[PDB]
């Protein structure tokens, strides 16, 4: 199970670049596939395209110029940018998707390849100085209510290690994601969530960052980066 | 009076062929959602232009309702007609696959077959009848004539007769004919196959052909009116002798 | 020599029927007779899932009360969302003969079984989004006709060899065979407390096993012909059969004897599934007749009738909860009633 | 008031449903057939030219259409219950070998009750007469009696009305049409006529086979379209 | 040929098995039955409001 990036480099504005991401070890047509990051601010959703190419949503701030396919024989997915600007620095991740009942979307991230040329939710932390063994708590707000009638909340949570791609913690704000030790905890109500650690460690510092799947777009929190 | 009674056995029989259909479960099928639709046209014929033909009777041929209405009922009587004889003429054709080549047609029978087959008969259903309601309604010259509701516009009716009766006579004559050459202890069913195939065949051409025959030789030549209306009354008894014939023979219908 | 042998059995039984006829004393009409009746009641399908294009053989209600999967014979073994009626999987099988099904507790596994001989697992919560057969458990010598759950790492099956067995999936061998009957085994039911089980088949007699020593413990003899499906009450202290004479019985593990027969004059059809209520008060079954009944489980009166297939039903199932009742007949659509 | 993983859970449930619509169109093209017989009748040799212990399968074409024949030998004497499954077949066929006098009446009562099951009264079926080359060694060898087995046999009619292969012996004849009517006879008992019996001789060597199931399987379907289309 | 010894050891073994009264299994059956009388939903009705169908 990999997802492996092509493209980038030096582009001059309002040229014309394609990222290609091609995934070699798991069931690439069954997935919805997505997310970039500018060089000193967290995620950003980009776009995103479904199963069988049956849907396509895009960022308003991406619309109309952004174009996505995939070549399934191939187990290839790309991205084709025109007309582009001064601020779309940053560094795209292919993201996997997977969307059935009981299922964990955002399971896994790709490498992110460089390329340099709705609901708000904010995350009230910036920096908090911790010790080791010591229990923390990370919480981010909402705007307005994730929980839904049929009484899921559509709430994740992701952790990115310096010089790593982040990966899933927890998904819809209960429910652990695959291979995360017990000691990650998600709890909370409406418009108030909360990530609570014991028994924290080394090998569990980095930026933790809070997203929303009610509606398009996904939005991410602020991030919340932790230091000894 | 004699058409009292026409109007009370159509629709009691198309609304018995339809609860028939409903309430039975063995009857769900791709043919006999056709007869259905087929029985559904006849009703709609019944129901809306054949007490409009006695109104027009009980007064002599003057016509009682007003002048706005003529146009649709010219419609009315040539959809739900032309939709009956292309429903007639896509159940010989469908016969004729489904027993010149019992394998072939089995494996291609879906209900994607039964839908087709009803989108084909009513969208052609419709645009035969396309130019009487937009050339009628403000245009009351062609659908009039001496003060009555008939269909004046002769060249209206020597292509409409040709592509609505004619060339399905003739498609369904080649099919009767090639069925009956196809069905030359499977030969006692046999025999009771070709004896309905027969009797409906030619209860059709007795039921339709009178008045088409006289129609066309209305517009290539007052005994000609005097036989058209009686023809055009024969033609109404063939949408209540439809559901019988095409029911009846299967016991399941009588049954319910 | 064997003479003896048949001697001494014949009086042995004659000892045991006797002693099993002392302990009845009262039976359970006359002492349930001044009980208020359950009046009547309607249930109306509130889903229908379509999606199969064949008979539906055998279904599983999973323990969240709200996936379930069944069984058909086009070959396909597909994951139903209750409540939304969607379909969470679709698993294509290399044997179009289908002939059981189950639903793990843990809801991470899925068994099959069927003519050929071989009951397959396969893991739904995997890396890489697909469904791939986990193991292939052979060394049955007659057809699968019923497979169930006992925790994440055994299953218990009922084959077509007269005999059941208790597999281990890890290791991928039996570690127990229970061999008691004479006939084919048709049916399994585990027990609430999952220490003890019970089986059917086609000799009309129910055998009560257990799963650490392997001995049949009990077996009761009181149907005229073979038992198609049975149950367990959830006290865990009875169970219900039901065979093709058109009557439901009710057995007991502790008086080892049957207390009541649920029967009616105007069904002679056989029966194919029997499933209990949340607090065991109704006792669903399952008929030949095109439809399912609703017996009083105290009074054998007929208090309810579900006639919604146009074809015989083949499985049937009652939630966990007891929100909802799901049944599968051969008309290709299983509904769920409530 | 939608959740967007609901939307692509609906769009997933959308395309497994395409995948099963189109898996269910393309799995229809094909006829379904029942080999079963007693035994020592030669069921496996019936075709041979074109070609899991429980199931046996084999798969053989003629004229573009497809047909699979399922044979099952892993199975009891008793076969009740594994027999509903088989309600939507095509066809049963039934293979004997009339070779072997003792076993006949066995095969008979076999023939009585697959007739006269419950779940297989709309289904039709293809009967096999095996090894008549054994059967006319047997009767022009004058070893064997057939009044011993069957007293009816001894006083019969003559087929003067049926017509005889051209070139054969009249005892010959006599005996296979008794036996061949022995059949037709339970299969007529009934007198239902829901399904009917297509019987045929078989010898040992016969290159072709394919083409007689192929003949009555069109027949059996064509008869069904015409059941089904009010015309009988 | 043996088996035979098998069965009836099989029947000795399954003899002596403790047995209660019918009128105490009943009134057990019973007993547990009404405790969970409103603890079913197929049994009584539900409102629309909480039942998820
Ligand atoms: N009563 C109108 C019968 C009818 C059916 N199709 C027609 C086509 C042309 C025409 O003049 C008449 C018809």
């Amino acid at each position: 199970v990999q997802l492996v990036e092509s493209g980038g480099g030096l582009v001059q504005p309002g040229g014309s670049r394609k990222l290609s991401c091609s995934a070699s070890g798991f069931a690439f047509s069954s997935f919805g596939m997505h997310v970039r990051q500018a060089p000193e601010k967290g995620l950003e959703w980009v776009a995103y395209i479904s199963s069988g190419s049956g849907t396509i949503y895009y960022a308003d701030t991406v619309k109309g110029r952004f174009t996505i396919s995939r070549d399934d024989p191939k187990n290839t997915l790309f991205l084709q940018m025109t007309s582009l600007r001064s601020e779309d620095t940053a560094m795209y991740y292919c993201v996997r998707s997977i969307y059935y009942y009981g299922s964990s979307p955002f399971d896994f991230w790709g490498q992110g390849t460089t390329l340099t040329v709705d609901i708000v939710m904010t995350q009230a932390t910036s920096s908090v100085p911790v010790t080791p063994g010591e229990s923390v708590s990370i919480s981010c707000r909402s705007s307005k209510s994730l929980l839904h009638s049929n009484g899921n909340t559509y709430l994740y949570w992701f952790l990115q290690r310096p010089g790593q791609s982040p990966q899933l913690l927890i998904y819809r704000m209960s429910n652990l994601a695959s291979g995360v030790p017990d000691r990650f905890s998600g709890s909370g109500s409406g418009t108030a969530f909360t990530l609570t650690i014991s028994r924290l460690e080394a090998e569990d510092v980095g930026v933790y960052y809070c997203m929303q799947h009610l509606e398009y777009p996904l939005t991410f929190g602020a991030g919340t980066k932790l230091e000894l | 009076l004699l058409t009292a009674v026409v109007i009370i056995l159509t629709i009691a029989g198309n609304i018995l062929v339809i609860m028939a259909v409903s309430l039975e479960k063995k009857l769900q099928n791709a043919t006999n959602y056709f007869l259905m639709s087929l029985a559904i046209a006849d009703m709609l014929l019944g129901f809306l232009v054949m007490p409009v033909s006695m109104l027009t009777i009980l007064y002599g041929y003057r016509w009682p309702l007003p002048s706005k209405l003529c146009a649709v009922w010219i419609y009315l009587d040539v959809l739900f007609s032309t939709a009956s004889i292309m429903h007639l003429c896509a159940i010989s054709l469908d016969r004729y696959v489904a027993i010149q080549n019992p394998i072939h047609h089995s494996r291609f029978n879906s209900r994607t077959k039964a839908f087709l087959k009803i989108i084909a008969v009513w969208t052609i259903s419709v645009g035969i009848s396309m130019p009487i309601p937009v050339f009628g309604l403000q245009d009351d010259s062609k659908v009039f004539k001496e003060g009555s509701c008939l269909l004046a516009d002769d060249n209206f009716v020597l292509i409409g007769s040709f592509v609505s009766f004619f060339i399905p006579l003739t498609i369904m004559v080649i099919t009767y004919f090639l069925t009956i050459k196809s069905l030359q202890q499977s030969i006692s069913n046999e025999q009771k196959a070709c004896k309905v195939l027969g009797i409906v065949f030619f209860l059709f051409v007795v039921m339709w052909c009178p008045f088409f025959i006289t129609n066309i030789m209305a517009v290539i030549c007052d005994v000609i009116g005097a036989l058209l209306n009686v023809f055009v009354w024969i033609g109404y008894l063939s949408s209540a002798v439809n559901p019988l014939v095409y029911t009846l023979f299967n016991k399941t219908y009588r049954s319910a | 020599e064997l003479d003896q042998l048949r001697q001494e059995a014949e009086q042995l039984k004659n000892q045991i029927r006797d002693a099993r006829k002392a302990c009845a004393d009262a039976t359970l009409s006359q002492i349930t007779n001044n009980i208020d009746p359950v009046g009547r009641i309607q249930m109306r399908t509130r889903r229908t899932l379509r999606g199969h294009l064949a008979k539906i053989y055998a279904m599983h209600w999973g323990t969240d009360s709200r996936l379930l999967v069944s069984a058909s014979q086009d070959g396909k073994l597909i994951i139903w969302d209750s409540y939304t009626t969607n379909k969470v999987h679709a698993i294509p099988l290399r044997s179009s003969w289908v002939m059981t099904c189950a639903y793990a507790p843990s809801g991470n596994y899925v068994a099959c079984g069927g003519l050929d001989n071989i009951c397959s697992i396969y893991n739904l919560k995997t890396r890489e989004g697909n469904v791939r057969v986990s193991r292939e458990l052979a060394g049955h010598t007659g057809y699968l006709s019923c497979c169930r759950f006992l925790d994440d790492n055994q299953i218990v099956t009922s084959s077509g060899d007269t005999t059941c067995a208790l597999w281990d999936i890890e290791t991928g061998q039996q570690t127990t065979t229970f061999t008691g009957h004479t006939g084919d085994v048709m049916s399994l039911s585990l027990a609430p407390d999952t220490r003890l089980f019970v089986s059917g088949a086609c000799d009309a007699s129910a055998k009560l096993w257990d799963v650490r020593e392997g001995m049949c413990r009990q077996t009761f003899t009181g149907h005229e012909s073979d038992i198609n499906a049975i149950c367990f009450f959830p006290n865990g202290n009875a169970f219900a059969t039901g065979s093709d004479d058109a009557t439901c019985r009710l057995f007991d593990l502790r008086a080892d004897q049957e207390l009541m027969t649920y029967s009616h004059d105007n069904i002679i059809c056989g029966i194919t599934s029997v499933s209990f209520s949340k607090s065991g008060r109704l006792l669903l079954a399952g008929y030949d007749d095109f439809n399912c009944n609703v017996w009083d489980a105290l009074k054998a009166d007929r208090a309810g009738v579900l006639a919604g297939h146009d074809n015989r039903v083949s499985c049937l199932g009652v939630t966990d909860d007891g929100m909802a009742v799901a049944t599968g007949s051969w008309d290709s659509f299983l509904k769920i009633w409530n | 008031t939608v959740s967007a993983e609901d939307k692509a859970a609906a769009e997933r449930s959308k395309m497994i449903d395409k995948n099963l619509r189109e898996d269910g169109e393309k799995a229809r093209r094909t006829l379904r057939l029942l080999l079963l017989g007693a035994d020592n009748s030669g069921k496996s040799t019936i075709v041979k030219q074109m070609r899991t212990s429980g199931i046996f399968e084999t798969k053989f074409q003629v004229d573009k259409v497809n047909f699979h024949m399922f044979d099952v030998g892993g199975q009891r004497d008793e076969r009740r219950k594994w027999i509903q499954c088989f309600n939507d077949v095509t066809a049963i066929i039934f293979v004997v070998d009339s070779s072997d006098y003792n076993r006949l009446q066995e095969a008979l009562n076999d023939f009585k009750s697959i007739w006269n099951n419950r779940w297989l009264r709309t289904i039709s079926v293809i009967l096999f007469l095996n090894k008549q080359d054994l059967l006319a060694e047997k009767v022009l060898a004058g070893k064997s009696k057939i009044e011993d087995y069957f007293p009816e046999f001894a006083r019969y009619t003559t087929p003067e009305d049926a017509t005889p292969e051209p070139g054969e012996d009249p005892r010959v004849t006599r005996a296979k049409y008794f036996i061949r009517k022995e059949f037709v006879d339970i299969s007529t008992a009934s007198g239902d006529g829901r399904h009917i019996c297509y019987p045929h001789f078989t010898c040992a060597v016969d290159t072709e086979n394919a083409r007689r199931i192929f003949n009555d399987c069109k027949d059996i379907i064509l008869q069904m379209n015409l059941r089904e289309y009010n015309l009988v | 040929i043996a088996q035979a010894r098998k069965l009836v050891e099989q029947l000795k073994m399954e003899a002596n098995i403790d047995r209660i009264k019918v009128s105490k299994a009943a009134a057990d059956l019973m007993a547990y039955c009404e405790a969970h009388a409103k603890e079913d939903p197929l049994l009584t009705p539900v409102p629309a409001s909480e039942n998820p169908f």
